[PDB]
Formats: C-alpha cells, structure tokens, sequence
C-alpha cells in the first residue's frame, strides 16, 4: 500500500480463479451495440 | 427484383452485417438515367410481343439441385500460384467442363486468381 | 393572426397527426383535457396559431383528420390525447383504399373531398390572418397518397397566395411496404412538384438508423419515429410561436430557399439528438449543433449529399445563444468542404433564431437542406416504374376505374425532365 | 361495420366451419350458447335478446353433416336458417352438382345473403370456403360465384380451397371435377389461397409430433390462417391490413390468382421451450420449403409478390431487418418484372390457444401467402390425369345424361391448356 | 460474438460430442438441464458462453452443434441420456439404414439421400450467429458415414459458404491395429476429394493415445471414454483464446495461415504435454519451460509417426494456465539450439505463440490431475509423408487383384474412380519429396 | 492549441494505448470515472493537448481505438479505466485477419477505413490548431501492420502537413510471434518509407532485457512492458504540458534528427529506473541520468549502437536540475567516447528540460538517436523475406487476394534501397 505509480509497482492477486470475459461489443440488426459494462472480468 | 443502395446506409445492408454467412445477391451502385415515354414491351395479359428479342435461358431458374449437381464438384477457391502448369491446367480444365454449376442460381462463383510457375 | 391549418390523410397521417399534437400540446401547457396549465406567460400568448378558443377556457387544435375508413380514428381516439380533437374534424367513408390510387384519387375519394373542403374552408375562414396548410402524409397507400393529392390540388385552386407544405413519406430504397408503390409514387411526386410550396422527404430506413446507431434505442417503435417527425415539425414554425433575436417564418424559408419553382423537395435533420448513456461524454454548443446538423449520415431523406451540391442549406436554432458563434459557423463549413457548395450562389445558408428551447434542452437547431443529390430518390423510382409498366404488371386494377393508359407516360416523362433539371444544375459552372 | 360473411359449402367447408368458429367465440368472451358473460361485429351481431348469433352461411346437399351442428355443442348459437340441407348429395358428379340438384338449392342461399348483407353497414366482402374435389363443393360453389358477380358486383370475393393433392385422393373421378370448376370460375373470383391435406398432414408428422392425425387436427391449424387474415379488423395493430389490400398486391393478371400459404411457428409444446421465437426466425421459415402447405417447391419457379402478416409482440425495425436478409439469399430468386416485392402488417394480439389444441401458446407469428411461378407443375400434372383418362372416354356417361353437353369436356381442356402457357411467358425474360 | 458450429459425424463423432459438450457445460456454469445455478447478478452477469452456447428468453442454453449419423442405435443414448434435456431435439439426426463402411454407399446413395436434411440445420445455426469464425468437423476415415458423407459435406459446403473456414479434426487409421479390413479404399477415396474443398485437417490415431493413458497416466485398459476425453482438452485449449481472458489472442483463423504454406498439404498433427497422474503429479513441477519440452517428445505425441524422421514446417502453441509471457520466449529460445529438431530451410522464422489465463478444467471423476499450466500444440511436419506410403501400400495390396471392387461398383459410382484417386495421391507423395529439399 | 490525436490499432495498439492512459490521467489527476482530483494547477492548466473536455467537469481522451474483431477490446473495456473512453470511439469489424497483411490491407481493412475516417475528421477539425497525430502498432501481425498502413496512407493525403508518428513494435530476432512475420515486416517498413514523419522502433526482447536484468522482476507481464512504453510516450511529450527552462515540442525534435528524409527510425530508452534492493544504494545527481539514457544495453530496440554511428541524438529531462550541469555531461560523453558520432555534425545532442517530475520521483529522463546501427533490423528482415520467397511459401494466402508477384519485389528493393542508404555514414 501506498506506492506511487511507476514501472514496478504492480502485484498479481493470486486467489482469483475465473478470468471470463463478456460480449459488450457487438451487433445487432446491423449495427455495432457497445453496451454499458455490468461485471468486469470473471463475472464479478 | 433488383437490390438497390441506401446509399448513406448500405453498411447496414450489407449482406454478411445481416447474419448472412454465404453467397449473397450483389446491388445496384448507381443508377443509370433515362427519359421520355417508355415503351409497352408486353401486351394484354402479359404476353411478351413477337418482335421482342427473348432471352436464350430458360424460363423457369436455374437451381441445381442435389440429384442434378455434378459428380465431383469443383473447388470454390483455386489460386494457381506454387504449382505446375500441368496441375493447374487440369484444375482449369475441371473448372471449365461444368458450365452448368457456375451458371446456376445456387451456382459456385469460383476464384481464379494468380499465374501457375513455368 | 399567423393561423396554420393542419391537415393529416390516410393512417400514416393519422398516427403522425397524434403524435404531433401531443407534442404541442405538451410545448404549450395544454393537458389531456384542453385546459391551460402551464409555468410562463409565453405559452399563452401566440397559442392561436393552433388552437381556436372555446367557451370555458378549452383550447380545440385547428386539424382536419381525413381517411377512407374509421378503422385509423377508433385508434385515435383511444389514445391518450384523443379527447382534445373535435368530433366534427374526423371525416371518414364506408369502404377502403386498398392501396389503389385509381381508388384514392378518383373513384372512392371523390365523394370524400366535399366533406373534407366543407370542413377545410370553415376552419380557414375563422383565421384573422392565415398563413397556409400542412399536409401530412404518405406516397405508399391509397388514402394518403391519392385523395390527399386531389385535396391539394383543390385546396392550391382555391387559396393559391397561401402556403402548402407538405410531409411527405416518400418509399424506402431496401424494403418496400406495397409491391405496387412505386406506381403510387411517380403519379403522386407528378402532382406534388406542380402543386406544393415545399415539400419536406422523410424515410423510414432514415428514421430507423438515427433511432439506432444515435439515440441507441434498443427497441424503437413507430410512436418514437413519429416523435422524431414531429421534433422537426415543431421547429420549423417557432418563430411563428416564440420572440427571438432573428425571426423566420415559413414564407422567409421559402424565399430564402427555392431559386426555382420546380425545385422543392428538401431534406432534414435535427441537430441536439444523443444518446441515453453518453450524455455525460457530449458537450451541448453551437459548434456540437453544427457538427450534428451537416453530417452526412443524420439526414431524414436516404440520400448522400455528397453526391451532389448544396443548392441551399437553412439552419433554424433554438435558445440563448450568440450571433458570433453562430454565423461563424455556418460561414466555416462552407469554407471548409467547397466541392458541396454550388459556386454561383455566393452564400447559400440562411439563419435563424429563437429564444424559447424545447422543454428539457438548453440548446436546439433544426435543417432543412436543398440539394441535387435528391435526384437518385426520383432515378430509382423511375427504374421501378419502367420495369414494372413495360410489362403491364399490375395494370388492370389501375385501368379498371377509366384511368388512361397516357398518365403513366406523362408522369413519368414529367419526372424524367425533372431529374434532367436537377442535373443540369449540378453541372452548370 | 368492417364486417365479413363467410360462406361454407361441402362437408369440407361445413367441418372447417366448425373448427373457425369454435375460435372466433373463445378469441372474444362469446359462450356456446351466445351469451357474453365491441370487437366481435364483424363476426357476431347483437340480438335484443343480449344473444350473439354469427354471420354465416353453412351449405350442404346431404343432411348427415349439419345434423352433427344442430345437435352437437354449437346448437344455441346459430339461427336456424343459417345451415341449409338438401335431401340428396352431389355425389362426386359436377353435372348433378352444377345443374340438376344444385339448381334447386341456388335460389335459397342468395335469400339468405341479402338478409346478411342488410345489416353490415361497411361490408368488406365474402369468404369462400369449399372442396375442389366434391360434388357441392365444386359444382355448386362454382354457380355461387357466377350468381354473386351480377348480384353483388365489384365486392370482394375471396376463396380457401382444398386443392387436390399430388400422391393421395379421396377419389377416382377428381380430375374432372378439378378442371371443369377452375375453368369456370377463373373470370369470377378474385383471389385464391389454396391448402392441400397433404402438406398439412406432412406438418402435423414432421413439426407436430403428431403421428396419425385427424381433420380435426387439420381444420384447427387452417382456422389460424383465417384467423390470422381478418385479424387487423378487430384488434388494435400499428399496420392495418383490409380485405381489399390482398388482391392489389397478389394478383399482377387476372388469370393468375392461385397464391400458397404457408403459417410459420407451428410447433409443439415440447419445443417451445427449447427455442426462441423471434421475428427473423418466424420469418425465415415462411419462406422454408419444408413449412409449406402446397407440396411444391417454390426453388423450381420464380416468385412474383408476398404478403407478410406478422402478430404479435413484433417491432417494426426486427420487420425491416428480417427481410432484407431474404432479399440476399441466392435462393429466394425473383421475377424480371418485380423489383419491390412485399407487402407487410403488423398486428398486436397473440393468438390464441384452443382448449384440447395442438399447437403451443406463443407470442408471435408470421402468416405469409405468396404467389409463385412453381404451381405450374401443379396445373401441369392434374393435366396429365385428366387427359389420361379422357383420351378414351372413361367416366363421361355420369356427367353427360344429367343437364350437361358434352362440349364442355373439349373447351375446358382448351381453356386450361392456355394456362400453362401462360405461367411460363411471364417468367421469361427481356 | 465468435460463434462456431460444430459439427459431429459418424459414432465416432457423437462420442467425441458427448465428450467435448460434457466438459463445455462444466467449464462454464450450465447445468445438465441447461439452466445454470441462478445469475445472482443484474441483467446478464456473463455472457462468455455464446461462442457454443445460444441463450432462449427464459435462461436456458442450447449448444450450436449438429449430431449427424445413419445408425440409429447411437443417438439413442444420447436422446435417452443425462444430457436428453440439453439438446434441442431436431438438432440430432439419424436414418434408418447405415452405409456399412462402404464410402460409396455414403456418398451416392444413402449420404446423397441425407444431405439436404442436415443443410437445412446448418443454416438455421449460421443465422443466429453475429460474427461466426469457421465450423468444425468431427469424424473418423475408416466409416461410411466418417467418409463417404463427411467428404460430400465439405464439398457442398464449398458451393454453399465459399472461402469460409472449414476445420476438422479427424481420426486417421493406425498403423499397427484396425477396425476395419476396407478402410483403406475408404481413406484414400476421401483424401482425394477432400483435398481441395478442406481448409485445415488435424489428425490424431487411436493407437497413439493408447500409449498416453497406459503409460503416461495411470489406468491401465482405456476404453474410447478416457481418448474421448483427451480430445476434448484440444478441443477445449484451440477455443479458450475466444472465450476467456487471454494476453495474446488466437482465433480460428491463425492456425491455417501459419501451418499450411502450400494448397495440397493441410495436415498438422496434434499433441498436449501434461498429461499426467494424480500420484505423479504430487512430485512434479510444471513449470512454463518444462512442459514446452513435452511437446517434441516423440513418445508424447499424439499420432504414431515419429517427427524426427521429417521437418518441421511450422508450430503452433497454445499456452493455457498460470504462465509468464517472458518464459514462454525462455524455452522456445531453448527448442532451436538442439540438433534433433530440424527446421525446414525455408521456414526461419517458425513459431506461433498463445497465451491464456484461464487454466484447464478438473472433470468430476476424470482422468489427468488438476494442474495450473499446460500447453498445446498442432505442428505441421514432413514426417507425415511416411504415412500414405503405408497407405498406397495397403490400397495397390488389394487393389492389383480387385478385392471389394465390386461393394462399390455396383453401389452407384463408376470404376475408373479407383485407378485415378490414387494416382492423385501418387502426385502428394512426391509433392512432400520437393519441400524436403533444401535451396541449393 | 497544439493538440495530439491519439490512435491505436489491434491487439498490441490496445494493449499499449490502453495503459498510456492511466499513465496520463494519473499524471494529471484524473479517476476512473473521469473527474479531476488534482492537487495543484499546472494538471489542469495545458491538459487540451490529450484531454478533450465533456459536460460537467469531466474528460475524455482522444484515443481512436480500432480492431478487425472486438475480442481484445472486451478486455480492455472492462479494466480499472474503461469508462473514460466515449463509445462512439471503438471501431470494430466482425471477423479478423488471421495475420495476414493483404487481408488486412485490401481485402478487410478496406471495408473499414472509411469508418475510421469518419471519426479522426470528427476530432482533427474540434481542435484549435491540431499538431500531430500519433499510431501505437505492431508490425507483426495482421491489422496491426495490415490496415494501419492504411490509415497513415490514407490521412497523408487528407492533412499532409501535419506531424504523423508511429510506435512501432517491429518484429524480434530469436523467437518470432508468427510464422509470416517476414512477408509482413518487409511490405509495411515498405509503406513506412513514403509515409510518416518520425517512428520508433520497439523489439519486445529488448523490454524483456530491462526487466530481468535491470528491473529486477521475477514475473514481468506485458502491463509491466506496456508500462514501458507509456513512459516514453509522454516523455516526448511533455514540454508541450509543462513548463521549462527549455522547451522541445514534437516538430523541434523532429527538425533536429532527420538530415535526409527517408532516415526516420529512431531507438527509444529511459533512464531512471532502478533494481528492488538498490534504490537506498542510489546516489541521486544529475550525471546518472545520463549514465542510463546513454548505457549501451538499455535502449527499446535490440540494436547496439556500438556497431553503429549516432547520427543525431535527443534528450529530455524531467525536474529543477541546472542548466550548467546538463550541458556539461553532454559536453562529457561527446568529447570521451568519440568513435561512436558522425563527424559532419560537430553537435549532435539536442536538450531539453521539463520541470515537473513524475510522481515519487525526484528526477527523470528520456532518450531518442538515430544510428546506422539501425539499419542491422532491416537487413535481418531481408533475407528471412527473401530465404522465405525464393521457394513461393506462403503466398498463395497472399496471392489469393489478388495481389501481384512485383509488388513484392520493390518492397524488397524499397527496403534494400534504405539499407545501403544508412550504409553511407559508417
Ligand atoms: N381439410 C379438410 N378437408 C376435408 C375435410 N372433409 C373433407 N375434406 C376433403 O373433401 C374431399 C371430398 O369431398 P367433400 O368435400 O368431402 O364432399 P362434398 O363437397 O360434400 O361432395 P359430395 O359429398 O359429393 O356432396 C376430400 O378430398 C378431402 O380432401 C375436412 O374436414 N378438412
Ligand atoms: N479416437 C476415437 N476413435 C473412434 C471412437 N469411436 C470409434 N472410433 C473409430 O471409429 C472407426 C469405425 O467407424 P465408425 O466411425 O465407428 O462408424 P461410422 O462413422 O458410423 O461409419 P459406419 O459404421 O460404416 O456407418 C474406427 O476407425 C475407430 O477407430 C472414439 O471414440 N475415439
Ligand atoms: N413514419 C411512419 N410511417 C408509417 C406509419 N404508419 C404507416 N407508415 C408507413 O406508411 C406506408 C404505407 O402507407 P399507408 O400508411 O398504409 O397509407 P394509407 O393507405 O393512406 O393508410 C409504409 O411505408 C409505412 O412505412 C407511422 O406511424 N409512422
Ligand atoms: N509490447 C507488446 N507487444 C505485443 C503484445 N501483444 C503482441 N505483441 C507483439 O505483436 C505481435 C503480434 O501481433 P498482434 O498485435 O497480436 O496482431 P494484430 O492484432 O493483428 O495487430 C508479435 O510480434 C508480438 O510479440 C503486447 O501486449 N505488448
Ligand atoms: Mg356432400
Ligand atoms: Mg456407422
């Protein structure tokens, strides 16, 4: 905690274990949908 | 019938942008002009005239079915480069004798692109 | 004292009436009922140029309903503002169109047109000083298409200083909604372009596109296109309404855009339009009103202005603004992109502007533009019309009623010649 | 007002009368015994005695099919007149059918048609319901639409037919009949959808699970083809279709009114849970040769007009989208001379489920009826059956004793021989 | 999006289905009814499912795969089943009589009665699809059905789709044992006319994969279940790169233009390193660069021809776990520097990485240990041309005295037929002679 | 009022233009919704340079982010900072390349550019006096190198006097992330040539080489190696949003480069960063900065400079430092090591000096030169080009577009043109 944001300040969170990803680009009709992001990646 | 252009919207229409994931039928890009009084072609009860130059094809269109689709089937794509020329003057041969699948409705619309190595 | 005499044909004019005077009554503070109950004193003031007043403080619009059958104004009344129109306005017969112009502008909509002008002519002379008629209405049908050119004919041989105005729905280049439109069509763009003033294009593949890729609603209805009709309808008759800085009436947008009389077919756009979401991405200025209006792909109309040149462009504004900004504007888009532009009208845009914005916006411009790039709308039906009539296609029910066999000819000569006008504009140095 | 009378004619027009309006009472709160516990008019008409009795007309020239209606459930709810009998059948003859028995019969329809034309205010036309393959319903109902012409003039006269099927037939001496009622009704009507038993019998086996069915499972599926039609005069839509809107748009020449029918999401309650219904799905099976009702294929002929009737939960841009993928496919291939094509309609009730029916309860539907190039396969091997056993004078004893020439053998064979040219030079190109 | 449409062919194919659609269905949350455990979210929670999987109004998941076969008795276990609620019904077709390891008898006359059916299915699946990557075939060259038919359908799918991405994977005959005595008129035949009409083809043989799971893992007498199952842990690890998270992305696409270089020759062999038991896995560290080393392996990999008899024209890896971006360069580094492997001359450049972070499934009493880093790879070698030679032997052995001629002659289809497909094949023999010269 | 329309194509570009702007909005004091949170006035003072303004107080970047499938734009959509970037800026097609440059180029590409070129004329005419545009992509794969190709070909000819930069990633010598690398690499340095103003050139080795060995991380992912790049991305630029004692916007260090214009590929570095342990090792002056802007090991592009000639240099500083010092040690490393500078320009370094530091740190620096050592990348693409075309071998899936046979043969001979026009100064 409390570093600043340089090129080695980032740490892996290892007790996560879905990594899925969602379809917010997409079609329709004919026409390209972007929809608002409900979850993030792994369904949370 | 005729597809026509939306022509601010065609991106829409466009045939694979609909869930379309074939051969499709092509459109009109532009419209050719003409003016005055056009000429009835047909008479009463549709009739086409006697001196109107009827079309050689059939009447009724041309779709290949499965007991009249040819044995051996060509290739849809067919790029002759990195090959001999005796190879690919048969894939060009096999490409020719079957005029009666390319020109069908449901017919195959091949690729030929590229010159076979001498 | 600027009375505008509306009138709605067929039942794509219907549902577009309702959902217009929806939108006025709502612009004017009146409720379902008729009664005013609005916050200013400047929704109250001019309200005769729509609403006659009653006994009672109730507010009656000044609209003339007309169909073939009643089968449209069961739906109108059932609405919600249905109880605001009068019972005497709805004119109806006993049988339908049945999509047949013959049938619209001759047989059955012969008997109609008396009724319709007997009401037409009582509310035009209730007018201190009238300005001219709306017609609304759609070139596919046989209500809307035939007898609402056979009362336009009659009304412009009647009051011919006036102005008439038209909205029409002209077909739809991918899907058609009649096999036998483009029939309807050519006889109908032949009576328009002697007979109308202006005459504004709207296509449903336009509408369609604008409801999805920019206000992104997932499921649109017609009763969301027609308030996109009706946002544009409103907004060329504000100054008629409303104080500003720089009025404009429907005889200055005229003057102002036709150069001559067989030219006037125009196409709109609507500038403020966003998206549900990204309202917190788009600022609201002049700049981001201009920059909406002259896109290419926000016109009402199905045709790319960039195929041809801008005969004229008006812009009609709404709010406090600034008169720098917005001449600054309309002078840098023209500056801009000259190969749109036609070179021998020097300065080819007309501005207006108005105070009063529309109830939820701080900002507002409508546009109307002129071009010679609606000729592909006239092109394309002329194709379809030669292909179908060298072939007598569907021929008989439209001779069965003694239509000639020469009207097909001279309608499509007359919008052949036409297009050849438009061209020869295009190409003149 | 906007009022339909449907007239009934044949055992195969008086038991699918029984299964139409077994609907039109439950779609609207109507009792078998007429009593309600204001949509219904063009169907129904108030009594002062609060009692809803139908405007229809049921025909028939043998007793034993009408006895069923005015003993079975229905029996309070139709007039007494409204079913009328004969004594003796038509017999498979269109000689007795058309001249010696129907004749007696003729005179007392049309009494019972100027009462039910007295009380619509807007009429927007007749229905014809009848069987190309009987005696009454195809000997009399070809002298009801030569007497309804002169009586009743420009009005609208549809018809559903039970056109004769390719393989299977009730009879021997249907192709007579077949020919020599197409040829005299071909300048007095105004358009024909037509079903065959067996198409509809390869629909109930194949999308139904319905191994062995019944007409009773046939009569039901076509009552929501009917219901389907007249929908947009009663219930509330945002694209109406008349009565009068089918015939501008699916009959380009007066000597070709034979459009198909083909009623999309028929399916089964077992596999409405699997799949979804949407417009493009229910679209594209219209036009699906395996869902047809006619056992031709319209791959093997160009089209030439459509007529799509969506209903239900449907959107107008899922309607525009769904089409223009139709107008893609090599497949669906069009005539030289048509370049726009469609007529579309869209309506807001669902339809509606039949206790003890069939089919699932669903949220939309598409009935599309289309005129086609490839029925000329369907003239052109009746042709052969007819000429088959004519060549050698089989069977022409029954039809010349009893009020017939023998002429009329000869000329409706020519007549019809220039139909099949007819079908195939409008096809053709320039 | 990313949408694909299996399809499966043959007993062999709806064995590998039910295989491959049991461990989709526990990858993602589906139940066997197909309703997952309820979304606990707002509105959609994750919508990762949709390239296999389509969705009803109601919640419920339906696969996009058809189920084609000509014996009824191996569909009716699959209707009759656990999973007999997942399947919408109509996508499982069956006939009535089978084609009895004849390529003639499913190919002309009872494949040619059946063909219209199944593409009348195919085309109901490809319109639901936004944006559709290629289909997938599932079948086997020893059948009627994994033969016969299963050629037609990828040369009716040519006139019908165009240059639309058609893989397949495929069981190609052993070398040693058989099913059959007629399969190789049956292999040679679909080779043939394959050829042109196929735009990828990988193969695995069933003798291969017996040497895995006797020696590799611990269970001794395999039946088809436990090979079933490695395929679809390929299957699985080819499609992860469009379902989950992933730091180089790979689709469908970019297996075809970075292993086949040349028109006749799309034959990449398949091959996944740990394999591994559940007592020997307590022992082991599975590192990034330990397990890239067990794709070379000659007894790890997954067909029985040796690679070190031919050169490798090209790789492609498929990294799926816990791995490092720079320890994957760390071990390809490696892999060129030995001396038994042998690069084709004109290919220096070689490779094709893929990294994913989702790692590889545990199936509820199944076979291999749960483990955190794994590799696949489809390689495309020289080696392959020692495999027609043990197959224009075993067609000229019984072709020069015209042994079962006459089970296809008589079958609807012509002789001249025979005398010409493997002369054809006599051409591919030498056309993998002249790439394995090297550019003097 | 010197704006920079930022643009990012496929799978690399929104990998890499992704973590450019969270090192921008942390720079200027911006949250993931979009707000400013900032603690002085110089943040918020010259942020129209990247930042356009939205309603209420927010901002939006001007990042056009393009892909040929919206696969790795999911991803990127939904990270710490997805919500910034307005919707109407992806572009997305629905199937891919497959890493094939013509499919890109001609064939799918194609039928995308003209969306794309909607959204750049929608934001290079909303700025007051537009600068310069900017492209981050790979040269590797097959949107990346295929249609951004087409992109820069095709606003050349729409604003041809403005500045067009590239980050490129070209592609590495030992292990190669795709089998047609070669046919790829050789047809776009090809369109490079005619076509940009400046780029750089990025081997992603080179990035592993800092990391490991100077870096000191065990586990470096690519957020770890894009973070890398997004410190020379706004290295570059910052004299343009921040005060100095001495400015260096994009055109000054452009001028100061190129002698002769077909010579305009450059080779990054930064200097600061240091190990785990040994930062309470570090001794804190001027002088090592320069000892690591200069450190023959730690330049971006896997290219020594001790086989080569510096043609020109740059230099840009980041904090309060003296003017005096600066140009003492640039006096210092010209007048030792002088077998390593051409001798037809007698001062090859510019300098600059920015006064803001990055966050933590109390100075910092960046570093771009041009060499001879640089044409060594394009000969060893050359004979991986002409080994793999000699024997025709992957160009049926080239070929099967239409392309010709002579095409080929110019970007070869385009490409061995710039190899012995380098040649000259050695
Ligand atoms: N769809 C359907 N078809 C029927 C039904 N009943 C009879 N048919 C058809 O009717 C044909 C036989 O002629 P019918 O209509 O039954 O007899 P008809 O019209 O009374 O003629 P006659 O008995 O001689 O007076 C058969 O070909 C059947 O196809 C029915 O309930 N539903
Ligand atoms: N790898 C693998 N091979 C299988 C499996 N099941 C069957 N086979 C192969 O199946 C081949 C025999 O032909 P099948 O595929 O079983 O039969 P078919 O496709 O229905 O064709 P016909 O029986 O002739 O109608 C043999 O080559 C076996 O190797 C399996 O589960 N896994
Ligand atoms: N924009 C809009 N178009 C409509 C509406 N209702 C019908 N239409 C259009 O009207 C055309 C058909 O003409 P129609 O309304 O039937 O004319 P009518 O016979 O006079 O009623 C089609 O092109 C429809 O797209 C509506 O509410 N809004
Ligand atoms: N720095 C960096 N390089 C990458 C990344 N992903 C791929 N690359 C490199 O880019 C090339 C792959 O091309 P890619 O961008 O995936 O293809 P594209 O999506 O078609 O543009 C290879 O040379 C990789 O080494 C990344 O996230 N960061
Ligand atoms: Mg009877
Ligand atoms: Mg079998």
């Amino acid at each position: 905690h409390g570093l600043p944001f340089l090129p080695g300040t980032s740490f892996k969170d290892l007790t996560k274990t879905a990594f899925h990803r969602s379809q917010t680009l997409g079609y329709r009709n004919g026409y390209a949908v972007v929809r608002r992001p409900t979850v993030g990646i792994g369904g949370d | 019938a005729t597809n026509y252009s939306a022509n601010q919207y065609e991106k829409p229409f466009s045939p694979k942008y609909l869930q379309n994931w074939s051969l499709a039928k092509p459109t009109k890009e532009r419209i050719s002009s003409h003016e005055g009084y056009t000429q009835i072609i047909a008479n009463d009860r549709g009739h086409l005239l006697p001196s109107v130059p009827r079309s050689k094809a059939s009447p009724w269109g041309s779709f290949m079915g499965t007991w009249q689709m040819p044995l051996k089937v060509p290739p849809a794509r067919a790029t002759l480069t990195s090959r001999t020329a005796a190879g690919a003057a048969s894939l060009t041969r096999w490409i020719q004798k079957n005029p009666d699948l390319l020109k069908a409705s449901n017919g195959l619309r091949p690729e030929i692109f590229g010159k076979p190595h001498d | 004292m600027r009375e505008i005499v509306h009138l709605q044909a067929g039942q794509c004019g219907n549902q577009i009436g309702a959902k217009f005077w929806e939108v006025i009554s709502d612009e004017h503070g009146i409720d379902p009922t008729g009664t005013y109950h609005g916050d200013s004193d400047l929704q109250l003031e001019r309200i005769n140029v729509y609403y006659n007043e009653a006994t009672g403080g109730k507010y009656v619009p000044r609209a003339v309903l007309v169909d073939l059958e009643p089968g449209t104004m069961d739906s109108v009344r059932s609405g919600p503002f249905g109880q605001i129109f009068r019972p005497d306005n709805f004119v109806f017969g006993q049988s339908g169109a049945g999509n047949n112009w013959a049938k619209g502008h001759y047989t059955e909509g012969a008997e109609l047109v008396d009724s319709v002008l007997d009401v037409v002519r009582k509310e035009a002379e209730s007018c201190d000083c009238l300005q001219g008629f709306q017609l609304t209405h759609s070139l596919g049908g046989g209500t809307g298409s035939g007898m609402g050119t056979l009362l336009i004919s009659k009304i412009r041989e009647e009051y011919p200083d006036r102005i008439m105005n038209t909205f029409s729905v002209v077909p739809s280049p991918k899907v058609s909604d009649t096999v036998v439109e483009p029939y309807n069509a050519t006889l109908s763009v032949h009576q328009l372009v002697e007979n109308t003033d202006e005459t504004y294009c709207i296509d449903n593949e336009a509408l369609y596109d604008i409801c999805f890729r920019t206000l992104k609603l997932t499921t649109p209805t017609y009763g969301d296109l027609n308030h996109l009709v009706s946002a544009t309808m409103s907004g060329v008759t504000t100054c008629l309404r409303f104080p500003g800085q720089l009025n404009a009436d429907l005889r200055k947008l005229a003057v102002n855009m036709v150069p001559f009389p067989r030219l006037h077919f125009f196409m709109p756009g609507f500038a403020p339009l966003t998206s549900r979401g990204s309202q917190q991405y788009r600022a609201l200025t002049v700049p981001e009103l201009t920059q909406q209006m002259f896109d290419a792909k926000n016109m009402m109309a199905a045709c790319d202005p960039r195929h041809g040149r801008y005969l004229t462009v008006a812009a009609v504004f709404r709010g406090r603004m600034s008169m720098k900004e917005v001449d600054e504007q309309m002078l840098n888009v023209q500056n801009k992109n000259s190969s749109y532009f036609v070179e021998w009208i020097p300065n080819n845009v007309k501005t207006a502007v108005c105070d009063i914005p529309p109830r939820g916006l701080k900002m507002s411009a409508t546009f109307i533009g002129n071009s010679t790039a609606i000729q592909e709308l006239f092109k394309r039906i002329s194709e379809q019309f030669t292909a179908m009539f060298r072939r007598k296609a569907f021929l008989h029910w439209y001779t069965g009623e003694g239509m000639d066999e020469m009207e097909f000819t001279e309608a499509e000569s007359n919008m052949n010649d036409l297009v050849s006008e438009y061209q020869q504009y295009q190409d003149a140095t | 007002m906007r009022e339909c009378i449907s007239v009934h004619v044949g055992q195969a027009g008086v038991q699918i009368g029984n299964a139409c309006w077994e609907l039109y009472c439950l779609e609207h709160g109507i009792q078998p015994d007429g009593q309600m516990p204001d949509s219904f008019n063009t169907f129904f008409s108030e009594t002062g005695a609060g009692k809803h009795v139908p405007r229809a007309v049921f025909v028939d020239l043998e007793p034993t099919v009408i006895d069923e209606v005015r003993t079975g459930t229905y029996r309070q709810l139709f007039h007494p007149e409204q079913l009328i009998t004969g004594k003796e059948d038509a017999a498979n003859n269109y000689a007795r059918g058309h001249y010696t028995i129907g004749k007696e019969l003729i005179d007392l329809v049309l009494d019972r048609i100027r009462k039910l034309a007295d009380q619509c205010t807007g009429l927007q036309g007749f229905l014809i319901f009848h069987s190309f393959g009987g005696g009454t319903g195809s000997g009399f109902t070809s002298l009801l639409m030569e007497r309804l012409s002169v009586d009743y003039g420009k009005k609208s006269k549809l018809e559903f037919s039970i056109y004769p099927a390719p393989q299977v037939s009730t009879a021997v001496v249907e192709p007579y009949n077949s020919i020599l009622t197409t040829h005299t009704t071909l300048e007095h009507s105004d358009c024909a959808f037509m079903v065959d038993n067996e198409a509809i019998y390869d629909i109930c086996r194949r999308n139904l699970d319905i191994e062995r069915p019944t007409y009773t499972n046939l009569n039901r599926l076509i009552g929501q083809i009917v219901s389907s039609i007249t929908a947009s005069l009663r219930f509330d839509g945002a694209l109406n279709v008349d009565l009068t809107e089918f015939q501008t748009n699916l009959v380009p020449y007066p000597r070709i009114h034979f459009p198909l029918a083909t009623y999309a999401p028929v399916i089964s309650a077992e596999k409405a849970y699997h799949e979804q219904l949407s417009v493009a799905e229910i679209t594209n099976a219209c036009f699906e040769p395996a869902n047809q009702m006619v056992k031709c294929d319209p791959r093997h002929g160009k089209y030439m007009a459509c007529c799509l009737l969506y209903r239900g939960d449907v959107v107008p841009k899922d309607v525009n989208a769904a089409i223009a993928t139709i107008k893609t496919k090599r497949t669906i291939q069009f005539v030289d001379w048509c370049p726009t094509g469609f007529k579309v309609g869209i309506n807001y009730q669902p339809p509606t489920v039949v206790p003890g029916g069939d089919l699932a309860k669903v949220q939309r539907a598409v009935c599309m009826l289309s005129n086609t190039t490839a029925i000329a396969e369907a003239w052109a091997r009746l042709d052969h059956k007819f000429d088959l056993m004519y060549a050698k004078r089989a069977f022409v004893h029954w039809y010349v004793g009893e009020g017939m020439e023998e002429g009329e053998f000869s000329e409706a064979r020519e007549d019809m021989a220039a139909l099949e040219k007819d079908y195939e030079e409008v096809g053709m190109d320039s």
